[PDB]
Order: C-alpha cells, then structure tokens, then sequence
RNA sequence: ACGACCAGGGCUACACACGUGCUACAAUGGCGCAUACAAAGAGAAGCGACCUCGCGAGAGCAAGCGGACCUCAUAAAGUGCGUCGUAGUCCGGAUUGGAGUCUGCAACUCGACUCCAUGAAGUCGGAAUCGCUAGUAAUCGUGGAUCAGAAUGCCACGGUG
RNA sequence: UCCUCCUAAAGAGUAACGGAGGAGCACGAAGGUUGGCUAAUCCUGGUCGGACAUCAGGAGGUUAGUGCAAUGGCAUAAGCC
C-alpha cells in the first residue's frame, strides 16, 4: 500500500465533485473513471458509478467502504463458469 | 448441599418476591439432573460404551445405566435391544454437589466459553444443554483418555413455565448470557 | 500445563509448548517468557505454579484462540458483506492476493475437479 | 444408594488461581489446583471486552491529519 | 479509417491438460551463538559509507567515488559448543487476516519487501522419462544485463567436490 | 389335508373351477408362579447425531403390542421386566 506520510490518494476532479455534491446536497450518481481513488468519510451516502472498462456500475458508499478504493467495488473480469 | 442451603434460604425468598406466589410450595425447585451419553458407535465395539460409562462414572460418582434401543431402525444399523447409550440420574445431595462443581469448575473450563442459551428450556422450565468435550471436567485425565466423548445435561425442575426456571437458574447465577 | 483454556504438553520446552497456543509464535513466546522472567530451555515441567500464573497473565495480555478466531471471522465477513474483490475471492474460493488461477491455485481450490 | 458398584466419592479441596478455596465432593481423590474459577472467569468483563469491532472512519481519521 | 489522440479496462481470467523451473518431505538436518576462506562484476538523474532512529523492511543527516583508491558488500555451505530426538515434528513453508515501508501522478483489478499471527499438501513420488565421463555432476552462495519499481528466468563468477 | 374371514339369509350348519389370505412349526423358556410395570405416534429442548439411535418434558390414550395368517379377545392385562 501507500506510505502514511503521503497520506491517501484521490483525484482532484473527484474531490471537487464530492465537494459539489456535498454543498449542493444532490444525490445524483457521480460517474467516475477514478478506480484508484481512496474513499473518504465525506463520501458516505453517495452513489458513484465506477468505471470497469466497459460501463459505470453504481456503488452506494458505506461506512465500511471508507478505507478502500473505488476499484474494489467494480470488478473488471466477468466469470460465471465453464459448464 | 451447599447450594441446597443457598436455595432454601435465599432463592425461595427471592422468587416468592419476584412472582408473588401465594404459597411457598408454589416456588420452583430443582428435581433431577440427567446425564446422557448417546453412543451410537458402540455397535462397532463394546469397549467404547464400556469406557464412556467409566468416564461418566468419574464425573458423577454413580454407576451409569446403560440404555438400549427402544426399537430397531436400519438407517443407523441398529436392532431393538442393543446397548446404545448411557445415562445417570442425579437427585438429592449428589445432584446439588454436581451442580456446584458444574457451574463453578466445568463451565469455566469450556474452551471459548461465552455464555449459555436462554432458549433451551423446552417450553416448560426444563433446561437442556450439551457439552462438546468431557475434558472440561477435572475428574478426567487428559493423557489417560483417548477418545473425545460428549454428553448432554438435562435439568428437570418443577417450574411450570419457562421463565420460572430461567429465574431459578439465574438465582443460582447460571451463566446464561 | 493448561493456559488460556487449552492444555499444553509438558515434555516440550517452554517456547514451543507456548507456540501451541493459536495466536502466539516463537517471537511472541519469547516476549512472554521474557516478560515472565522464565528461561527458554526449561520445560513446562519443573515450573512453579506462580511462574505459570505469570505466564497466564502474560498470555492474557494478547488476543488468543476464541477472540482471535472471532476477529478473523469478522474481518472475512466484513469483506463478504461489502462485496469487494477480496470478498468475491473469499467466497469464490479463489486466491485473494492476486495469484494465478490458470495454474497452481490448489491451496484455495483443493484437489482437482475432473471434467465430467 | 447401593454399596459396591459406585466409585469413591470423597470430599477434597480445590483451590484456584484467584485463591478461591472450595471444598467439594469428587471422585478425584487427591487435592486439586485450578486455573480459572467461576469467580475469576472473564465472563462478566472479558467476554464483553472481547468483541472489539472498532471504527473504520475513526481508523481513517486516525491515520493522519489534513 | 484497417490511420491518429485520451481515460479506464485487458494481455495476470480458470471446471482443466502439458512443458520448464523453485522450495520441500529433514537428523549427511532444522535452531541459536561465535568464527574462517572467494572470484568476477556494476556505479553520476548513479553507487551510496560513518553516525543516529526503528524489532524490521527502511528513514534522516551525510563523506568518499566516473572509481586496482570509494561504494554496492558481512560470501554462504563450513568449522566450534549447546539444542531438538523421529513425531506431519523446533521438518515444510503454502494460504489467509492485521499492521507497515519503498518506488512511482498512481500499487483495487495488478508490485516487491518487512513485522506479528496463521501453519495446507507433502514422510522421496505410478506408467513413463532426463542430464552428466573431472574440477564434471551434485551442492553453496556472489554479481550483472533489462529496469523508477518489479525474477525461482537468463547471462556470468568463484567455494566444496 | 388343516386354519381364518366373507358368501351364510342376527342359534348351529350350509354349495360353486365363488372372493381374499395362511399352515405342514417354534419355545427347556417364548412354560408355571410371585412381585412390579403400561404402549403407538407426534411436539419442544438438547454434544457428536443426521427424516429417524439415546436423554428430559408435554399432548395423546392402545390408533401399540400378541413367535407366525386372519378373526375374536386382552388393563384384574392374555402385553412388558
Ligand atoms: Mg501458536
Ligand atoms: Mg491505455
Ligand atoms: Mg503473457
Ligand atoms: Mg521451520
Ligand atoms: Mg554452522
Ligand atoms: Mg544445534
Ligand atoms: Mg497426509
Ligand atoms: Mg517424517
Ligand atoms: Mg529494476
Ligand atoms: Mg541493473
Ligand atoms: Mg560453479
Ligand atoms: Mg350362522
Ligand atoms: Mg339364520
Ligand atoms: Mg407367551
Ligand atoms: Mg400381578
Ligand atoms: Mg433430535
Ligand atoms: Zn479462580
């Protein structure tokens, strides 16, 4: 993982979109290609449509979803089985 | 009979208060404790039954009654009359002294003990629990034994309801939860 | 010879029979015996019961069998309930850490499953 | 009770690490030294402490400052 | 547009089959402490002492070096003493959880390493099959290229033999 | 050849190449006596333990049992120790 001295990581355009949806108080799904951004505690309660390579799957943000990144909730390989 | 004296002096006064019974004979009381080991594997060998009865004879100092099959079932490959388990009925002072050694020694010797259930009172006050492993009693030597048995305890009391027995064991600080 | 719920073999040494505890290893067993002042070359035999009580207090300083198994199951079911990639790997039975599943995933996948 | 078929059931003393000296009737014969008793078992404090969920937001804010 | 630009994903998937390798199943050994003997290489957007802090990977300050000068860099196997005493073990280390470091805009998919805990299979391998004739096989470590980072592969080096 | 039920018409008996089933034994205790006991099934709770072993309680009240076919009996048990 990343060093603590660097802190977390998040895209600036994402942190501005979070700050906008916070101040506006709108619950629109934020579509986002930032699969590498760590979730912040101010992101709790938002639908964020994480890209997977092909489309945007919506992720409601939970308390437990704080210390992770957005890509963990957007699986990129679809596998059902061989038979 | 130490807990029997503690029953007779403080539990009856407590329950008469917390239920507002008309008579003192209306209070619950414990009647018997039954110690079963269902040994369905003794059809393989008698020695497993014969040694499981030896361990439980050490727990409660009575010779166990070897129980047999009431009828025959084929899913278990048993016939009517095979010795299939062992039981011990405990009454009186030997009941109270086992119940003291139980709630004082053996329940703390449970691995990962985290409480009992209050949902095991068979709708009519009679409590039933089952232990996974006989080594929680200190009567059994750990090197000397070879096979992990298990038994089940059935406390039969005179409480009509389920809560009057729950309050009775809680008056004996029985670790429900 | 009975620490933290379970029994402990007497013929082995101190650090090893302590390492029989689910939650300690040779490191933490050295930290236990160093905090109890007990030499490592002694057995669980020829120990004072006061030394074993000091040992029980030192083991009680850490997280062990029932607590540790509860915490491990809580972390796994936290990933299960989140539905992250690690949760999906934990419930598909597949390796979590990014290993290969084309070949050599036999620890998580068990023995071979023949094509029928 | 019957006479011979039963094992010996004799009053002995069982002392514990919390110093809970307790005399019980048992089939052990020798005296007993315990590890935990019902007085000193962590059923009333330790199992309550041993859940220990902890917070994820608090972990996040703990790891740094803005 | 079968051309060009960008983000994200993929080339790392997984009922399975094969090839080439690594580590093992231990006592001709795992352990701990002490200690002896190498060669050949690389280094400036680099190698990075000493000292301090950290259990640690590492961090800070910071000399010296375009290098028979300085650095990578203490060779390990070995030997001496004690230890385990045949067990799925003080063998084996997979797997998984938690805490971290570093590189790099950025380690979710998808990095390496460290610490604590965890401790699978495996007790010498069916039919079958491979390499090797002497400083060889076997075994033991070392270095380099590629490379921000990322080898059990490759290319080289000496030790025992 | 023998047993049981129906046909068989409320005493007995009563036929058909009429309708349905069994027997050609067993037991030295599965007999005698004294003493005692009372089922099937289901519900709940409960270690391994599972639809179903054993254990405790409750409903039920013979729907069970009778060495074997059926019928008639059987709690004073003819049933079970
Ligand atoms: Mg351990
Ligand atoms: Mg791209
Ligand atoms: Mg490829
Ligand atoms: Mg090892
Ligand atoms: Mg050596
Ligand atoms: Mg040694
Ligand atoms: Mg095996
Ligand atoms: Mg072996
Ligand atoms: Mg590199
Ligand atoms: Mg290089
Ligand atoms: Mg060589
Ligand atoms: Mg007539
Ligand atoms: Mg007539
Ligand atoms: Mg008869
Ligand atoms: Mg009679
Ligand atoms: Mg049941
Ligand atoms: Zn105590």
């Amino acid at each position: 993982p990343r060093s603590l001295k660097k802190g977390p990581f998040i895209d600036l355009h994402l942190l501005k979109k979070v700050e906008k949806a916070v101040e506006s108080g709108d619950k629109k799904p934020l579509r986002t290609w930032s699969r590498r951004s760590t979730i912040f505690p101010n992101m709790i309660g938002l639908t964020i449509a994480v890209h997977n390579g092909r489309q945007h799957v919506p992720v409601f943000v939970t308390d437990e979803m704080v210390g992770h990144k957005l890509g963990e909730f957007a699986p990129t390989r679809t596998y059902r089985g061989h038979a | 009979a130490k807990l029997h004296d503690y029953y007779k002096d403080e539990v009856v006064k407590k329950l008469m208060t917390e239920f507002n019974y008309n008579s003192v004979m209306q209070v619950p009381r414990v009647e018997k404790i039954t110690l079963n080991m269902g040994v369905g594997e003794a059809i393989a060998d008698k020695k497993l039954l014969d040694n499981a009865a030896a361990d439980l004879a050490a727990i409660s100092g009575q010779k166990p009654l070897i129980t047999k099959a009431r009828k025959s079932v084929a899913g278990f490959k048993i016939r009517q009359g095979y010795p299939i388990g062992c039981k011990v009925t405990l009454r009186g002072e030997r009941m109270w002294e086992f119940f003291e050694r139980l709630i004082t020694i053996a329940v703390p010797r449970i691995r990962d003990f985290r409480g009992l259930s209050a949902k095991s009172f068979d709708g009519r006050g009679n409590y039933s629990m089952g232990v996974r492993e006989q080594i929680i009693f200190p009567e059994i030597d750990y090197d000397k034994v070879d096979r992990v048995r298990g038994l089940d305890i059935t406390i039969t009391t005179t409480a009509k309801s389920d809560e009057e027995g729950r309050a009775l064991l809680a008056a004996f600080d029985f670790p429900f939860r | 010879a009975r620490i933290a719920g379970i029994n402990i073999p007497d013929h082995k040494h101190a650090v090893i029979a302590l390492t029989s505890i689910y939650g300690v290893g040779k490191t933490r067993s050295k930290a236990i015996l160093a905090a109890a002042g007990i030499a490592e070359d002694v057995k669980i035999s020829e120990l004072s019961e006061g030394q074993i009580d000091t040992l029980r207090d030192e083991v009680a300083k850490f997280v062990v069998e029932g607590d540790l198994r509860r915490e491990i199951s809580m972390s796994i079911k936290r990933l299960m309930d989140l539905g992250c990639y690690r949760g999906l790997r934990h419930r598909r039975g597949l390796p979590v850490r990014g290993q290969r599943t084309k070949t050599n995933a036999r620890t998580r996948k068990g023995p071979r499953k023949p094509i029928k | 009770m019957k006479k011979d078929i039963h094992p010996k059931y004799e009053e002995i003393t069982a002392s514990c690490s919390c110093g809970n000296v307790m005399k019980i009737r048992s089939t052990v014969g020798h005296d007993l030294n315990l590890d935990v008793c019902s007085k000193c078992h962590p059923f009333f404090t330790g199992k309550q402490r041993d859940v220990a969920t902890g917070g994820r937001v608090d972990r996040f804010n703990k790891r740094f400052n803005i």
